[PDB]
């Protein structure tokens, strides 16, 4: 889960 | 109560992650508008892009939910993974124009039933349009649709939940907010709380046949399934009855 | 409110009905057994009787499996890792898994049985829920859907009232009992899918009643 | 259509 990981990141 | 600081907040996240049907300027297209086919590639390309965008907006709406943020990642990704297609259907169905039998996507793209199909809904189509109509009588509003959306998302049944009970009580007030709010807003029809709450049931029916379409479709498409769509609408662990290894 | 859907009068339907070799065939038998005694509990349901004929034949063929599942699930609050059939037999998850139905079987245990247990769902609440499931206005063919909807809404009516002066310290009781309904739908749908698989692979002995509910008109 | 259920219901 690359993307999702970054989406909830910032 | 002060349980409305929360209501208020959700209604804001919904509204800012999903524009209304009345504030969107609509445009149409004629490609694939005459009759059904396995899948009009142009339509599929527009549609997929929007989809991608919308999945992002749903995560945005997610993060803005009181408490959501403060929650395990694998649990969050899980809650979202489980509800995404649920929310997508609810959302698009609130962009339904009865008179014209059409749905309008965030950029105002406005497809008729057949295009809705030819674009990728395929089999899943007359089903989502049913929900679309099933919804009109409810005359829900933004805050209501925001709450409902937030109640599919914050769900404690989803398998693989580290803190279920946390996630269960996290959605406890949402259920209360939605009850109070629908009740205060429509005194003569108090049976609208359970009535709208239960839409979740036909909802999950569709999002089921949905994840199924995600693949039976990412077949007929010459290229690839956009990244995020995949990272969201996939991963489910083999179908039964399958015996153990 | 508590008046046209006399809660306690559904109970008289819950109660007026509530006293191998292979797991699947034991389940499919406790099923076909429970079918008969379903057509009863319904026929004894507050107004269900009045509704048209071809309509009751519909309302039931519509939610028979979810109705039955909700039942055996409730019946199993007690048992530890499995369900307890109407045939008296306990069916453990290990049993389910050997049959490759381990995962759905597990969804039943956690999303239904466990939930019903961890919240003390009583025999009445259960009956309403099943009432609601019974009264599904959206069922295709229904002649005058108008009516069924009336009925159902009248159930949320009592049930909430019922929940109201009976567990008063619990505000969201009502929501929480209704939120098992989608899971019931979810699971029921899957079960239904497996049964068609056990049928069009002709191996499991499906008795006749269960066989009719499994065949289109 | 379908017998047993159709019937049974009745009696
Ligand atoms: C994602 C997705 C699907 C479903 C989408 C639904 C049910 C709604 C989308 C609404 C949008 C994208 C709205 C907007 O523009 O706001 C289907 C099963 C066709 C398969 C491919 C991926
Ligand atoms: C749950 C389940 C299944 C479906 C069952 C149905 C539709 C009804 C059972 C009723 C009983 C067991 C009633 C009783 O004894 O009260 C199948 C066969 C796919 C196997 C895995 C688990």
């Amino acid at each position: 889960h690359p993307m999702l990981m970054n989406l909830l990141k910032d | 109560a002060e349980l409305d600081d929360l209501t208020e907040k959700i209604r804001k996240a919904h509204q800012e992650t999903f524009p209304s049907l009345c504030q969107l300027g609509k445009y149409t297209t004629n490609s694939s508008a005459d009759h059904r086919v396995r899948l009009d590639l142009g339509l599929w390309d527009k549609f997929s892009e929007l989809a991608t965008k919308c999945i992002i907006k749903i995560v945005e709406f997610a993060k803005r939910l009181p408490g959501f943020t403060g929650l395990t990642i694998a649990d969050q990704i899980t809650l979202l993974k489980a509800a995404c297609l649920d929310i997508l259907i609810l959302r698009i169905c609130t962009r339904y124009t009865p008179e014209q039998d059409t749905m309008t996507f965030s950029d105002g793209l406005t497809l008729n039933r057949t295009q809705m199909h030819n674009a990728g809904f395929g089999p899943l189509t007359d089903l989502v349009f049913t929900f679309a109509n099933q919804l009109l009588p409810l005359e829900m509003d933004d805050t209501e649709t925001g709450l409902l959306s937030a109640i599919c998302l914050i769900c404690g049944d989803r398998q693989d939940l580290e803190e279920p009970t946390k996630v269960d009580k996290l959605q406890e007030p949402l259920l209360e907010a939605l009850k109070i709010y629908i009740r205060k807003r429509r005194p003569s029809k108090p049976h609208m709380f359970p009535k709208i709450l239960m839409k979740i049931t036909d909802l999950r029916s569709i999002s089921a046949k949905g994840a199924e379409r995600v693949i039976t479709l990412k077949m007929e498409i010459p290229g690839s399934m956009p990244p995020l769509i995949q990272e969201m609408l996939e991963n489910s662990e083999g179908h039964e009855p399958l015996t153990p290894s | 409110a508590n008046e046209d859907m006399p809660v306690e009068k559904i109970l008289e339907a819950e109660l007026a009905v509530e006293p191998p070799n292979d797991p699947v065939t034991n389940i499919c038998q406790a099923a076909d057994k429970q079918l008969f005694t379903l057509v009863e509990w319904a026929k004894r349901i507050p107004h269900f009787s009045e509704l048209p004929l071809d309509d009751q034949v519909i309302l039931l063929r519509a939610g028979w499996n979810e109705l039955l599942i909700a039942s055996f699930s409730h019946r199993s609050i007690a048992v530890k890792d499995g369900i307890l059939l109407a045939t008296g037999l306990h069916v453990h998850r290990n049993s389910a898994h050997s049959a490759g139905v381990g995962a759905i079987f597990d969804r039943v245990l956690t999303e239904l049985v466990s939930k019903m247990r961890d919240m003390q769902m009583d025999k009445t609440e259960l009956g309403c829920l099943r009432a609601i499931v019974l009264f599904n206005p959206d069922s295709k063919g229904l002649s005058n859907p108008a009516e069924v909807e009336a009925l159902r809404e009248k159930v949320y009516a009592s049930l909430e009232a019922y929940c109201k002066h009976k567990y008063p310290e619990q505000p969201g009781r009502f929501a929480k009992l209704l939120l098992r309904l989608p899971a019931l739908r979810s699971i029921g749908l899957k079960c239904l899918e497996h049964l068609f698989f056990f049928k069009l692979i002709g191996d499991t002995p499906i008795d006749t009643f269960l066989m009719e509910m499994l065949e289109a008109p």
